[PDB]
């Protein structure tokens, strides 16, 4: 007393039950690390302008 | 005593505006010693975007179960 599985075999993703502890903090996962920090500031222009040899303005 | 008044100053302009351009350059070559400062000596750190180096973008990266479990 078995079935025919014309074609609802080997599709169709599933879910099982959960049995044991899902593996977090995979396999080493050791550290990011860590970023450079940014400016957020304020736009001002610029303290006397271009100040490259003589340039006043 | 008719060429001063007709003509221009004395202690007046000619002082205290040497007062005035001498306040124009502390902010000019200290600040040209800041960039030595910073720019040449920035320098392993990175932290300042001057520096700033593209490496790769970590968004074009997938996460699907692909078709072999040990990869």
């Amino acid at each position: 007393g078995w079935v025919r599985p014309d074609l609802g075999d080997l599709s169709k993703v599933t879910k099982v039950k959960t049995d044991r502890p899902l593996p977090e903090n995979p396999y080493h996962s050791r550290a990011r690390p860590e970023p450079n920090p940014e400016v957020e500031g304020d736009l001002k222009p610029a303290r006397h302008g271009s100040r490259l040899f003589f340039w006043t303005m | 005593r008719w060429i001063a008044r007709t003509f221009f100053d004395g202690p007046e302009k000619n002082y205290e505006r040497t007062m005035a351009i001498l306040q124009i350059e502390a902010e000019k070559a200290e600040l040209r010693l800041k960039e030595l400062e910073v720019r040449r000596l920035m320098r392993a750190r990175g932290d300042g975007p001057w520096f700033h180096y593209p490496t790769i973008d970590k968004e074009l990266i997938d996460h699907s179960p692909k078709a072999t479990p040990d990869n």
